[PDB]
């Protein structure tokens, strides 16, 4: 992994030794090109994952999340660099640092083949992740948003600190390569119960897992857009690959584990889908949106069948790229009336007619229209989740509905009805925000001619 | 015939011929126990290095 390390660290010198203002031009060009290199891991195997040395190691999982990642940096910073415009020169900097050492936290944690390497490099991303929200956000909440983010991964995340240096104990190693030899069944116990726990937990809060969700929401509302955006596509999907890898050495007691929280996301998928019907704040919603999309990816992973780990896999890829183009979205808005309120600015389609136009495809590939991948992950999982149970379609069947009710809600209120008299500041759109939502939802779309790459291990 | 010794005579260390046999347990010790088995041989390179969880050195 050291051909993506190496020039991951090598944007910090040329951010910093880069002319006054070419530090933009600079970091977004070549971290473009560190994003064209990373394709190189898309050469897998049909049996055996992809491993480079004792330390890292990328297997068909990590491999999407990896190039996800590393498209993402661009993104971020074409993206951020207009309200950083009036920032000091050496703050500027060191935003761009912080987004970069993000990075380069991601691609190891994705990449780490011992757990107790993933563990500190999943902790990691917590440092950079909470300076972005309370030294960029713009509102007095965002130190709020930061300690809910913090102490919220903290609680979960310790437990697991401790479970994994006793798996370690027990069985010797926590390479993964080796746990997928020496991996032995877990009896029923309470000893048990707790170890499955502490093994789970810290990645049920990053999903997050309903009930344990109320730091998002926090955290989307004041973090800047370029926190918004890495926290939606990559940071919830921590969550995801960690449970992934950890329930191989928890079987078989996540037969009966889970039952409380498939039910705690069956359930809570209708009812984040139904906050989105009544918020008031565009990013809020598009935060309570996450939550919904990410309790299938939950439930998935916990009933632990082949379809349900290839829709999984395709729903994390998916939502990464759709819920980043909404923050996007929204935020091009909140440069020119810098307000959140969805009600506040109506029918602009009048006013930006092809901005209009990339609402209308991010709010269709939300609400799932076949054959975009987030059909096709959202697929898998209903029909893996019906064979598990055949009653949960009526579940799976409501979301689907009050989904496309507030996708399109959204899509209604903001860009369609009368526009608002008093807002006359709405200027013609940049060809930066253009090439933005372009560069999230091309992809996004080309990705339906081949979706195999996107469907993980078991395809 | 009697001669008083000298200044520093009586206090002399002096050596004296016996025929009784010089005891050989007089603490009355029991046997004391064995040493820990000494460790010996080459000192190798530790394998592997430190094999602390990930680190390869
Ligand atoms: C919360 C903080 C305030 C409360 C203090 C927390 C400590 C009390 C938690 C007790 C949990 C039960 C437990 O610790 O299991 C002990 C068990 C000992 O078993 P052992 O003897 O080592 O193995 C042979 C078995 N005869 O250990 C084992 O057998 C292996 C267990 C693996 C390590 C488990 C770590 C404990 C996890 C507890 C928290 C899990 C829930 C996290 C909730 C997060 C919510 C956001
Ligand atoms: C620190 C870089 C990572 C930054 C992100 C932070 C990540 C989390 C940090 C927590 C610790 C996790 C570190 C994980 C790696 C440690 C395990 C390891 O790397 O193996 C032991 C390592 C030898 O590595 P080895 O596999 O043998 O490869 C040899 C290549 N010549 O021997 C070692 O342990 C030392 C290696 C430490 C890694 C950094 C040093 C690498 C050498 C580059 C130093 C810079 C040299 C250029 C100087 C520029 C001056 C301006
Ligand atoms: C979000 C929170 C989710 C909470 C989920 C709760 C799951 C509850 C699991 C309960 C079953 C635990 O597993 C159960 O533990 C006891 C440990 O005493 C084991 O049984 C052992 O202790 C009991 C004492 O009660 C003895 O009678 C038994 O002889 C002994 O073997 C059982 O063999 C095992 O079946």
């Amino acid at each position: 992994m050291l051909k993506y390390i190496i020039p991951t660290i090598m944007l910090m010198p040329l951010t910093w030794l880069s002319k006054n203002n070419m530090i933009w031009v600079n970091s977004t060009a070549h971290s473009l090109l560190i994003s064209f290199t990373s394709l190189l891991l898309m050469n897998q195997f049909g049996d055996n994952s992809l491993n480079f040395s004792l330390l890292f190691f990328s297997d068909s999982l990590s491999t999407p999340l990896l190039i996800l990642t590393m498209w993402l940096l661009p993104l971020m910073l074409m993206a951020s660099q207009h309200h950083l415009s009036k920032e000091n020169l050496t703050r500027k900097k060191l935003f761009i640092t912080m987004l970069i050492s993000l990075q380069l936290f991601l691609i190891m944690t994705f990449t780490a083949m011992e757990l107790i390497l993933f563990y500190i490099l999943f902790e990691a991303t917590l440092v950079p992740t909470l300076i972005i929200i309370t030294r960029w956000g713009n509102q007095t909440e965002r130190l709020n948003a930061g300690l809910y983010f913090l102490f919220y991964t903290l609680a979960g995340s310790l437990p697991l600190l401790v479970a994994l240096i006793y798996i370690q104990n027990t069985v010797g190693s926590l390479n993964f390569l080796m746990l997928q030899y020496w991996v032995q069944p877990v009896h029923n116990s309470w000893s048990n119960v707790f170890m499955w726990l502490a093994c789970m937990m810290a990645f049920m809060v990053k999903m997050p897992l309903y009930g344990l969700h109320l730091w998002l929401p926090k955290a989307h509302v004041e973090a800047p857009i370029a926190g918004s955006m890495v926290l939606a596509a990559v940071l919830l999907k921590l969550g995801g690959y960690g449970m992934l890898r950890i329930t191989l050495i928890l079987n078989p007691m996540t037969d009966f584990m889970a039952y409380p929280f498939i039910m705690l996301s069956l359930w809570g998928m209708i009812m984040t889908s139904s906050i989105c019907l009544r918020q008031t704040d565009l990013k809020s919603l598009i935060a309570y949106s996450s939550v919904s999309h990410m309790a299938l990816v939950i439930v998935a992973i916990l009933i632990q069948t082949p379809w349900s780990y290839m829709g999984a896999t395709a729903l994390m890829i998916a939502h990464g790229l759709t819920s980043s183009m909404l923050f996007c979205l929204a935020n091009s808005n909140y440069e020119r009336i810098h307000s959140r309120t969805m009600i506040l600015a109506r029918g602009l389609q009048t006013l930006l007619p092809l901005m209009a136009t990339w609402w209308l495809l991010a709010s269709l590939t939300n609400l799932a229209l076949p054959p975009t991948i987030n059909l096709i992950g959202e697929l898998f999982v209903v029909m893996s989740t019906f064979s598990w149970s055949n009653i949960t379609i009526i579940l799976m069947g409501v979301n689907m509905v009050i989904t496309a009710l507030y996708s399109l809600y959204m899509l209604i209120m903001t860009q369609r009805g009368k526009y608002t008299y008093h807002i006359n500041n709405i200027s013609p759109s940049f060809t930066r925000e253009n090439a933005l939502m372009s560069l999230h939802i091309l992809p996004l779309l080309l990705l339906t001619l081949n979706p195999k790459i996107i469907l993980g291990p078991l395809y | 015939g009697w001669v008083r010794p000298d200044l520093g005579d009586l206090s002399k260390v002096t050596k004296v011929k016996t025929d009784r046999p010089l005891p050989e347990n007089p603490y009355h010790s029991r046997a004391r126990p064995e040493p820990n088995p000494e460790v010996e041989g080459d000192l190798k390179p530790a394998r592997h290095g430190s094999r602390l969880f990930f680190w390869t050195m």
